[PDB]
């Protein structure tokens, strides 16, 4: 009921899988080109239609793996649903922020890297303070009339930035953002359900998840140590190794082992339940996937059949067992 | 619960007053000091909530907000319609007892 | 004074023939291609100038025919009128439906198709209940200000989704509709008669109607049986062949027989009856066509000659014989 | 004859006002609850209705319809405007009665 | 210190009011008169200047600068609310010394 | 001379009134219906006159052409001010003999 | 103070001269294409920088002749006002008319026969009551948005149907005409003088006048009969032979000599007293001429000499011998 | 903290350092190809990005120079800002002003000479009493919506012209400009400083100053005389050694004395202490300045560090010097 099972995104008439693929650390990065063409296909094969990229990802080498593998495939634009984020686009000041100049710009970079005429939706990476927001809807609005994107929504926003958008939108017939990016599993629990379901209700705004399994904490991999050619072992990631070996990482692995004995008496496996867990509210449209081999992914995909098996005693068990329920 | 500086433009049957939030947010008690209770008739299409009442009743009930909690009737309106309309916008019962005391009866 | 005698369609300034040719089942799949360049130069010889297509049919063949006898012949783009109809688009699940993006490359693969500029109308086909109207009627002013159409229209819509689309095109400055396509024969009156004139009046919306003769019922050929290389006939119409030969059919080749009766009193044949009967009001603009050869085609052009012969006493003998007048 | 949830605007010299169609199909045999009488009124330019004609009488006359049947006379306009008013918009003979009624003479 | 021919619109909690800047700029000694004090409630977005305050006040409180001078208190407003009005708008005190003698008890 | 189905906008310090041109026509030897007078009160940008005059008083001057002559003050407008209005709109002599008749006093 | 003298077209921030260059019977027609550029060469060596043509003058061959020598000599296009009219097109029903597929058609086809990117005016030839005046003003504000023109305006409307225009482009937030084409002769003298300088004071609409010499009536010619190779003596021109041959032309050539001992005693000749009487007042902008030599355009552009003496003296007796001055 | 360090011009979301380099009578005039291209890059290399020019300037030689060295230095386009000014394109009528016409062809002919797709800022150079102001707002957003500018600006425009332009662009839903060039040295000091503020808090529009040596007088080297190969004693220059060899300048030689003998108590030269004395508030955004050869340049950039030094004390003792200082 996640993949190949299809709903709108906010309320707006595009129509997406619950389940995407996300090219960060992976891809151009990580892993090879012709994995990353194994991965698109299997992920292709199963319904999955939402893919996910970003101009900062690896310097432009992701979206240009991206753009080989659909040119190669052949596959046709029409059943796709390509989406981009643009905050950062080099080292020079103009080169940065939400202004016209660099939105207009960084779009044009991104489709010529891609090989691609338009993208689905368009992201802004995160807030500006130094740019109005009559200039931000305004250039939004003026690339989706030109023909370069059909949508746009925000990333990392607040209830409130979100809200003026909106009404300055509103205020000079502009167009409205339809989407937000937010992070969310089982130990970042707050926007998700205490801020965003009021937007979804008053203005229709929806919300596509990121990080279910906390870079690979939730998956339960990391309990006797730091395993080779793992996330934590990359170079230039030793904030998430210091996150790992503190003291609050081990209360964290003491609950996945009782989460673990769950997802075991459920049928499953522990990853699949932390996916599921995401998707049991109306008001999460999609959820973003990553994974490093092809039985990562195909092990992620089954979360579908342990979607229907939370009832209300396990969710309640779930949050007795994680004891951060947020207070309404 | 800031209410800091955002704008509301409510419509009385084609009638518009607008104020601020941290105006309306001074009573939380009420329907529009509340959040949960003005959000069935928000307009989406056009940024603002609806209300199919009556017009000349609006300035009072603004008034009641705009000056910290004053009571006056207008001199138009007869007893019983803005009754109903301090029943309908939730004011309290020390607002009721306030208008009691203004028209004398009471 | 239906082909080759002009008029509005609706209160546009559009000027089209009562009488226009339609690109069903024959078109790409009954018809082979010499017949259809046949078909159409009698029609565009003797004065249609309105051609009906859409990009379900047959799976674009109707569009790749029609666009090779116009390249062909070498008719100029001035004195022809072109209308396309877009719901359904392929396979996946973003392939069909009424938002911005089916709606931009459904028209665009038409065009491509029917090796054209532009089109003059382009018909959404039928309602979408998961878009809101507001996207549908953003995409269809933005494929007009672009160059690709010229008109928009709607088919198989109720009376309150074509005034919510007026009202939210006045609130927002965007480009109203201009036309509907309704199904109008002899025993389907009731949305045509009762319906739309309150539309016409206040908001200035035409009626173009199809299936004027129930897709060969009421030509009079089915009263003995199913005769060979007919309609009911073919592969893939049992529906039409079991309302044929159910109770009510032959109720209805009795009142056909009586109406033949008629008909031949009145010095012509009973498809030119039932052609000039659906033209006797000024609330159908047009009446769009179907024919497999040319000696039908030449047949049901001649309801020029007895559309003047109706009187108010032949209508009121033709409903005493029919008995299924709506109350208004 | 549902008259479900559409928002109709009335334009009366200017003075704009807005209610549901719901509303005003309470009482089909007026002028405005009739979509064969009011359908000479209609803009099609502007989305609303336009009648040229006095200004304080149809707060009178929309509360006519908002209060399910209470007729009461502004205190600025006189007894012959108002009169010429309600014989204007198709009221009924109770209508005329009741303002009898309430104005003592009757 | 032209003043000559733009419009200045002002907007109290909803009802618009447009004037000249040559009426305004008749008392360059008051709030609205005077750039520097006024130049606080304007609105870039909309090219307006906004006040969340009494609404029936603003007639008297316009007539004031266009008949040159003359004050004349509202039939409905009290006589507090007026008097709050006047000290908020800074017209001064001969404006005060008018008023209490158009009231009878000054 | 024909004045037919054309509407006018008229403008009076934010207030906005509507109407059609043979309503104005009808009296050609006023400021209004006259259109040599009220053409340098035409605003091009907005397609309205605008006069920066007194607000409660075009209520009854606009019932003086809708009515087809009666003169009415209204109860707030004091009589300086309104026979002032009177005569800057140049409603003519009969107008000012029957205000004075209806006010008693003339 | 007319050719070399340059005022404002309307309004607006266009800056044209007060002699112009039409295109109507010789260019295409009357004379040859080497004597078609000896009078262009000799109207841009003094000055002019207006001309003017139309899409039904000699079925477009005016408008290629026209674009051959633009093309031939090599001038600037920023230094030339070029202008066009629109309402016949063709002999089919859409191909004729004010609707938005006719003036998108026409234009583009009369940007293709004059071999130029864009025009400065388009007129609307002549009005429509088929069609609906947004529509008019959305097609007119849509081929400006695109390029293809910079300016619009009428011809031969009423003063009720440009205020309309007015209304409806203030009404949408589209954009208004600029000018109006009216004749104004000696003998033709209401329209101009009456109806149009409220129009001028109120919203701004310019004025620019054709047939000032009346087709050659007011050169005094005719006096004695019908000379050869005049444009009374051409085939297709029964109704100008018929209106001089009448007894209306006979007291027109009475009142032409009294008005030639005027000019003969001014110092001057009686077609540059006829061309700078319409100069007199500053309501017209313009006055578009005819010449089929060279002889005569170089004798028509000698009123600027005769314009600055024309006082109150002589308009009056002007007046007092032509005898039909309106009413105002 | 003026080159390298960067700041908005006005309330945009464009960022621009506080030194830029202008394009008046050095380039493409009095010096070289190679010594314009040995101070852009000695310009780029210390971290300016703002350039400007204009279609005036030694009649386009200095827009192809400027498109020269762009082109075969191969920097990107997303790290600088290009500005340009049009009001005198030719010698024609039609060829000059704030029409629709002179600034699409204007703005066109610019960016064919500098071989650019789109300029930042479009200028205009001096306000136009021919033209309305809605036609030259809706002209700029034109073509600020067609993608061949990012924003527009004025120049020697009065405030009450600003606030029209704002009023007229906030009433028909245009674009507002964001930008004043004016000029402001140590001997006018009258319009930014006492009408600009009010514009600046009141509608947010911003300054980018131009002249801040007056032509070179305030950097001291006409004292004693005329110098060989100096602005004054080029031809075409007789009004700037008027002024120097007037008894005004006398004046100004011995203020310039004393200023000088402040700037070496402070440990700096007069020019740096000239061009650091615009920059003191915040109101002024950038400061435009002129170069003859690479150490006047080299010297002008180091006003940087003496920036910081001026305390209330040093600038009271200038206007004290000075006596100028305008009256609020
Ligand atoms: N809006 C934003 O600003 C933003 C920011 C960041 C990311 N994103 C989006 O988020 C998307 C998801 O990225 P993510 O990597 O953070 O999601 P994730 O699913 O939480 O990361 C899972 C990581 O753990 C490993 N893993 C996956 N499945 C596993 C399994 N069954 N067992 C063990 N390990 C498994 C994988 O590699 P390893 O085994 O090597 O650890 C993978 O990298 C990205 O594609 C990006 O598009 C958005
Ligand atoms: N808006 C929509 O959704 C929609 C839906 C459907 C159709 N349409 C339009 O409707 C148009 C009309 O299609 P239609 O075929 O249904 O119209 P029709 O005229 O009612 O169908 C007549 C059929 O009967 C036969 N026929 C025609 N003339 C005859 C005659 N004198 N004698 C005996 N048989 C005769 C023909 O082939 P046979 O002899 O083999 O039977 C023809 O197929 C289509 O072209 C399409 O563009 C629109
Ligand atoms: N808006 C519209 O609908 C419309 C309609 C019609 C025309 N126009 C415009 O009007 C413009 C003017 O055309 P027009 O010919 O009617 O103007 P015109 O100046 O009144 O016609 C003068 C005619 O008389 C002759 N002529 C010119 N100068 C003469 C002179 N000194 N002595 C003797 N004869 C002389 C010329 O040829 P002949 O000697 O052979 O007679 C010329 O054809 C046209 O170019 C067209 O663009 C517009
Ligand atoms: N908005 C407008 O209408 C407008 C109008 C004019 C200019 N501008 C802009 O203003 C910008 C600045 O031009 P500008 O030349 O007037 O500025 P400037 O800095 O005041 O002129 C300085 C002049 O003096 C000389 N000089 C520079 N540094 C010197 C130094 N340390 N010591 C001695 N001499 C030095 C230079 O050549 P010499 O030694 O040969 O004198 C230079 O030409 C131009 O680029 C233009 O873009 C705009």
């Amino acid at each position: 009921r996640q993949l190949q099972f299809y709903r709108n995104l906010g309320k707006s008439g595009l129509r997406v899988s619950c389940l995407g693929l996300g090219t960060w650390v992976t891809f151009g990065g990580q892993i090879t080109d012709e994995m990353a063409e194994q991965l698109m296909t299997l992920a292709y094969d199963n319904g999955i239609n939402l893919f996910d990229t970003a101009e900062v990802y690896a310097a432009g080498k992701a979206e240009v793996v991206l753009g080989n593998i659909i040119k190669k495939k052949g596959w046709r634009r029409s059943s796709l649903v390509i989406t981009t984020k643009i905050f950062w686009g080099g080292k020079a000041e103009t080169e940065r922020g939400l202004s016209r100049k660099h939105i207009i710009e960084g779009l044009k970079a991104s489709l010529e890297r891609l090989q691609l005429e338009y993208v689905d939706v368009v992201f802004a990476n995160r807030p500006d303070p130094n740019t109005p927001m009559e200039e931000t809807v305004r250039a939004m609005t003026h690339v989706i009339n030109q023909g370069m994107a059909m949508y746009w929504g925000t990333s990392r926003w607040s209830s409130m930035e979100i809200m003026e958008a909106y009404s300055v939108a509103r205020q000079f017939n502009l167009t409205p953002p339809i989407c937000e990016q937010a992070e969310y599993h089982m130990f970042q629990r707050e926007k998700v359900e205490v801020q965003l379901p009021e937007l979804f209700h008053k203005i229709g705004v929806g919300a596509m998840t990121w990080s279910p399994l906390a870079c690979g904490i939730v998956s339960g991999k990391y309990d006797s140590g730091i395993p080779p050619y793992s996330r934590a072992s990359l170079k230039g990631y030793q904030w998430l190794k210091d996150k790992i070996l503190s003291e609050e990482g081990r209360r964290q692995q003491a609950k996945l082992k009782e989460l673990q004995a769950i997802a075991e008496r459920l049928g499953c496996t522990l990853p699949q339940l932390a996916i599921a867990w995401c998707l049991r509210n109306e008001g999460v449209s999609s959820v973003l996937l990553g994974a490093s081999n092809a039985d990562q992914l195909m092990e992620n995909i089954g979360a579908i059949q342990v979607l229907p098996k939370l009832s209300s005693s396990i969710i309640h068990e779930i949050d007795s067992i994680l004891g951060n329920k947020p207070y309404s | 619960q800031d209410c800091c500086g955002e704008r509301v433009v409510i419509n009385i049957s084609g009638l518009r007053f607008e104020t601020q939030l941290k105006t309306l947010c001074q009573f939380p008690e009420t329907l529009l000091g509340d959040p949960k209770r003005r959000m069935r008739y928000f307009d989406p299409l056009r940024n603002e909530y609806f209300f199919d009442r009556n017009r000349p009743s609006f300035d009072a009930i603004l008034y009641y907000y705009q000056s910290g909690g004053r009571i006056r009737r207008p001199v138009n309106v007869p007893i019983d319609i803005f009754s109903e309309e301090i029943r309908f916008y939730q004011l309290g019962e020390e607002a009721m007892e306030k208008f009691r005391e203004d028209e004398g009866f009471l």
